[PDB]
């Protein structure tokens, strides 16, 4: 007869957890996975992390408050707009929610408000534990700084079709058709990594080809000379060889016009360290936060 | 009333076992009083078929390998008398680079010995007592003190060269990390749990990684002194805390590469592909360089107050509180051999090299312990 | 000691214990009782009981322990009145002396500590609930306390007027019309005002004191 | 609507808390429109006055079912395995966190207690010791706390050395300090042990012999505490 609406799921210092909410980060995942379901696959693992989560988010949010940080409406104003692809957001952004979760309106931006407040004291923790020395930085940004003799960069990926010591004419042939099949496809508009993956005899097939930052200079004479009209995005063909026929695409390039005689660059070198740091310090506070709490799972 | 009543938590019992070869003792000279119940660094040291050793009193012997014959000895306490003859407090492990003989003393004293007589070559005054086994490096001599300074020290000159100021905890535990060398890079552990690496030419720090893990809020569960040597091979830096993680990181970076759940305070060894290394709880212990995964343990000796192991003829040679020396297989980890050497016991490392191995007891009887 | 017989048997020795007289076993039974079932249909009787029997029994510190702890628990029970009525009392049971009650020794010169903090109770008691069963034994304790706390200080300003100081002696007796008006300590105590007024020779108020003593002659 | 109309609402559980305190903490008073988010906020609510232990709201369609479980409270307090700290120093330092006699089990407490003890064990130097809690549940909502000590032994200084005395003598200054770093054969009344306020007055005490003898300026860089990793063998510098 009675019918179960809400439970404590989990208790967490002074705060709790309910089905509810579990519930509904169930929903979610279960919405990102829609799109491709490889993402979260398991069902009791996924459970238990989205338990943790919502520890985890209670914790914070406890901590937050007794911290006394705090959010207003207009700060929430516009935080959400401009960032739906092209999207009426703030009127137009309204109308869709009332389709998907959109039964009452405050709903969204309570959550929105929450999640903001738990950034925002986590952001100020983790960063309050990092440290950064020069000389680091200094180090990290020197090796593309040397890197720079070359006024443009190129981002490079690559592909090679195998050929054997001794090849015939067939299979001379045979390698030549499949080059010659990859990069139309590639200028077709098909996936270069997947390509790489498929085919690619090299090393990096797995990676999906990537070879990374380089300057031109530096890359086989091959490449130097096929790459010296390249642009960002080109396609250009196979090249022969006596160990089989190469592929090279162009993903990005970079430059600047001061003179490198490094030039502002530890900027950029900064940013990379301070991530790096960043999602280091965060793991370890997050944890550091879990074990320090007191939780109880009674979702029996 | 209860001090006595009051009973420890854990001791393991002797294991037993059968020689497969007979451990015999070569000779076994006297440096003194010894350490004593002193828990420090001060441990003999080898070079040119020479045996250098010391105690807390201020004795220090230079000895012949072969037999233990006493070359020369010297005192390095109150020279005057100015007040009853005061202990020097040597607690640096007796070091030897060139012809100079360095110990590092509780009163905040570094000494520079000559090799040929053992007089004082120089003698300098640091920023805190000196813990640490001075290490010799680019005409430098590092010391770890007590107060979290890292000096270095002109060989020759023996004047301070650079300073550089590591945090200190509330409370920590007892001895200092030695740097290592690597290319002109100092890598140090610190009692905060924080390896950190710093430049010879003027000591500026490179980059400062934390290997701790430090989950607790009290006192003791905060402890995570770095008080081992971090190993540095092939561009990679392995370092060990107390209570702490056996990390690998990378050598220009500092950046974590792998991480375990072990920790100690004795030294571990990092030979081809394996590590072996002693835990806290007196385990030893073989892992991979690769990563962390264990090939084998041998758990029979826990609580024993080992010290840190040595690998001598293929098998690790571990020293025990008690006064016993027990091999171990490295491929197994079975026990090998068992001996009786001393009866005051050993604290400090047991010292391997040029096919001799050497280990002072708690007394200060050097031994050297042939097969 | 106490057996763990279901709650209705403990309940009942305790009460006959307790019309038997024994306050001490009483006591025990009542104890056992309410730190056994901390929160049941017993809490409320069982307090109220050990309260009593904490008084009977002399145990005047339990026993204001215990009221503190029913006040506070209840502060609108219906017997709250009652509550603050024996605290009342104990605290005026806490003012008490047998030795010296057997030689009949007036106690108004010992500590009013405790016949002040009886005042406090009672009045308490008697403005806040005027219409309660012990409000005429708490208004005649009342006087009662009042005129001990005024002879109290009549023995204080009649020591200093026999050491000769004279300043204390005046503001003892104006802090008694000031506090305890119309007390008899109060009329007996305005002579020595008048007398510490001559000694320092400031005869106008001596001649005020005197006016107010002939106009109050009895 | 949505959680259909509540005609009246009945608690479940309820043994110290008056039904009237309950029913002021809810934010709904049979508002006949109670949605799924406002059960939620009530049971945030109800968790939030810190009576409960669990609670849980159930729909019989017209009634809503407030099934709580009340925080056990407390029937007695038991001290086993300490052999220095006396019951009653433990006693009070129970009361001072709120665990007493009759009142309500904190567990979110329980933690907080077993570290203060623990820290109050080094303090005196008992470093290993270990003080953990256990709750067992008695009938009729009740629990008895039983505080399991296991203490080990303790620390002895090993050392007390002074770093830059060039007017003065080690021996000379510790001569006066609290703390032994040894103690003679024929002094039985005297031990090795450790404790942070002595340290801390013993300093006080170095500072003023040398400020007695005219110096005007000594002053104390650092003091460092050291530990043998055997955890018995502290030292001071």
């Amino acid at each position: 007869a009675p019918q179960v609406v809400d439970k404590v799921a989990a208790v967490v210092n002074n705060g709790v957890v309910l089905e509810s909410d579990v519930d509904g980060l169930m929903q979610s995942v279960k919405l990102n996975a829609a799109q491709a379901r490889q993402q979260l696959p398991d069902d009791a693992t996924l459970r238990h992390q989205i338990m943790e989560r919502l520890i985890m988010d209670q914790i914070i949010l406890q901590m937050g408050q007794k911290m006394g940080v705090k959010i207003s409406d207009e700060q929430l104003d516009q935080a959400i707009a401009n960032i739906a692809k092209q999207n009426n957001m703030t009127l137009d952004q309204m109308r869709s929610r009332l389709a998907y979760d959109g039964l009452n309106y405050n709903t969204y931006r309570n959550q929105i408000r929450k999640e903001m407040i738990i950034s925002e004291v986590r952001n100020n923790e983790v960063r309050r534990r990092i440290t950064i020395l020069p000389q680091e930085v200094e180090s990290l940004a020197q090796q593309v700084g040397n890197q720079n003799d070359a006024s443009t960069e190129l981002n490079l990926s690559h592909i090679l079709i195998p050929l054997p010591e001794n090849p015939t004419s067939d299979q001379v042939n045979e390698a030549e058709s499949q080059a010659r099949a990859i990069v139309d496809q590639a200028r077709n508009g098909a996936d270069f990594g997947k390509l790489a993956i498929a085919h690619s005899a090299d090393q990096q097939a797995l990676n999906g080809g990537q070879m990374g930052w380089g300057r031109i200079q530096e890359l086989p004479g091959i490449f130097a000379q096929a790459l010296s009209t390249a642009k960002k995005g080109d396609i250009v063909g196979p090249i022969r060889s006596g160990v089989g026929f190469h592929i090279l695409k162009v993903n990005d390039l970079r430059g600047e016009s001061k003179n490198i005689s490094d030039a502002a660059q530890k900027d950029r070198a900064y940013r990379m360290l301070m991530n790096r740091k960043f999602s280091e310090e965060a793991a370890s506070w997050m944890q550091e936060q879990r074990a320090s709490a007191y939780v109880k799972i009674l979702s029996n | 009333l209860f001090n006595s009543e009051e009973d420890v938590v854990k001791m393991s019992p002797l294991p037993t076992v059968e020689n497969q070869f007979t451990p015999t003792t070569a000779w076994s000279t006297s440096v003194g009083s010894g350490i004593g119940n002193f828990y420090s660094n001060l441990h003999p040291a080898l070079a040119d078929n020479v045996v250098y050793a010391a105690d807390r009193a201020g004795l220090v012997k230079a000895l012949n390998a072969d037999d233990g014959k006493e070359i020369w000895s010297v005192s390095l306490a109150e020279k005057d008398g100015w007040f009853s003859k005061e202990p020097a407090l040597l607690s640096g492990g007796v070091t030897v680079s060139g012809g100079h003989v360095y110990i590092g003393s509780e009163k905040a004293q570094v000494y520079a010995l000559n090799t040929s007589d053992g007089t004082v070559a120089w003698q300098t005054k640091v920023a805190g007592e000196a813990l640490s086994r001075p290490v010799v490096s680019d005409g430098l001599v590092l010391i770890h003190t007590s107060n979290g300074q890292l000096q270095a020290l002109n060989e020759a000159d023996g004047a301070v060269k650079w300073t550089v100021n590591l945090d200190m905890p509330s409370l920590s535990l007892r001895g200092e990390s030695a740097p290592t060398t690597a290319f002109g890079a100092a890598v140090v552990g610190g009692d905060n749990g924080r390896v950190s690496a710093v430049l010879m030419e003027q000591g500026q720090m490179i980059w400062q990684q934390r290997i701790s893990q430090a989950t607790g809020s009290t006192e003791i569960d905060r402890l995570s002194d770095v008080d081992t040597t971090p190993v540095v091979v092939n561009g990679v830096v392995f370092a060990l805390a107390y209570n702490g993680n056996l990390t690998a990181l990378d050598l220009r970076s500092g950046q974590i590469m792998w991480k375990r759940e072990l920790g100690s305070v004795n030294d571990f060894i990092v030979d081809g592909n394996r590590i072996y290394l002693v835990d806290q709880n007196d385990r030893v212990m073989a892992l991979t360089i690769d990563g962390g995964v264990t090939l084998w343990t041998q758990s029979d000796l826990l609580h024993r107050l080992l010290t840190s192991p040595v690998l001598y003829n293929g098998n690790l040679v571990v020293g025990d509180s008690e006064g016993y020396l027990h091999w171990i297989n490295v491929e197994d980890g079975r026990f090998v051999a068992q001996q009786k050497v001393d009866s005051s016991g050993f604290q400090t490392e047991p010292v391997a090299a040029d096919g001799k191995l050497l280990i002072q007891a708690k007394d200060g009887t050097v031994y050297s312990i042939t097969r | 000691e106490v057996p763990d017989n279901p709650p209705n048997e403990i309940y009942a020795t305790a009460q006959q214990k307790l019309q038997d007289g024994n306050w001490r076993q009483a006591i025990t039974q009542l104890e056992a009782l309410d730190n056994r079932y901390p929160f049941g249909p017993y809490s409320q009787q069982v307090q109220l009981d050990l309260i009593y029997a904490y008084y009977k029994n002399a145990d005047l510190p339990l026993a204001q322990a215990a009221i503190d702890r029913f006040i506070r628990l209840n502060p609108t029970h219906p017997n709250i009145d009652y509550v603050m009525y024996m605290r009342g009392l104990t605290n005026m049971a806490l003012d008490d002396s047998a030795l010296q009650g057997f030689f009949g020794v007036d106690r108004s010169d010992r500590d009013p500590q405790h016949a002040r903090a009886a005042f406090s109770d009672f009045s308490k008691l008697v403005r806040g609930y005027p219409n309660s069963q012990y409000t005429t034994d708490a208004t005649k304790r009342l006087v009662f306390l009042k005129d001990r706390l005024a002879k109290y200080e009549y023995s204080v300003a009649e020591y200093y007027t026999e050491r000769g100081a004279w300043v204390a002696v005046v503001n003892r007796v104006e802090g008694m019309l000031r506090d305890y008006p119309d007390t008899q300590a109060t009329r007996d105590a305005l002579p020595l005002m008048e007398n510490a007024y001559r000694q320092m020779q400031m005869n106008a108020q001596a001649e005020k004191v005197a006016k107010i003593i002939a106009a109050n002659s009895s | 609507a949505e959680g259909f109309v509540v005609k009246d609402i009945h608690f479940e559980g309820l043994q110290r808390v008056a039904v009237g305190a309950a029913l002021l903490s809810m934010p709904v008073r049979t508002g006949d429109t109670v949605n799924d988010e406002d059960i939620s906020n009530t049971i945030r609510a109800l968790f939030a006055t810190g009576n409960f232990e669990d609670v849980r709201v159930l729909r019989d369609g017209d009634t809503l079912l407030v099934q709580v479980k009340e925080r056990p409270t407390i029937a007695s307090i038991t001290f086993s395995g300490n052999k220095s700290v006396k019951d009653d120093m433990l006693k009070q330092n129970l009361e001072a966190s709120g665990v007493r006699v009759g009142e309500s089990l904190d567990r979110t407490t329980i933690a907080d207690i077993e570290k203060g003890l623990e820290d109050f064990y080094y303090s005196v130097g008992k470093y290993s010791a270990s003080v953990k809690a256990v709750v067992t549940p008695l009938p009729r909502n009740r629990v008895d706390l039983k505080l399991v000590f296991q203490e080990g032994v303790s620390a002895e200084i090993q050392q007390i050395n002074i770093v830059g005395n060039h007017a003065f003598t080690t021996d000379e200054l510790i001569s006066h300090f609290q703390l032994r770093d040894e103690v003679p054969w024929w002094n039985v009344v005297g031990d090795r042990k450790y404790q942070k306020q002595k340290l801390a007055g013993d300093l006080e005490t170095l500072r003023s012999y040398y400020l007695d003898r005219g110096y005007a300026r000594f002053n104390i860089d650092s003091t460092q505490v050291s530990l043998t990793p055997d955890k018995k063998g502290i030292y001071v510098t």
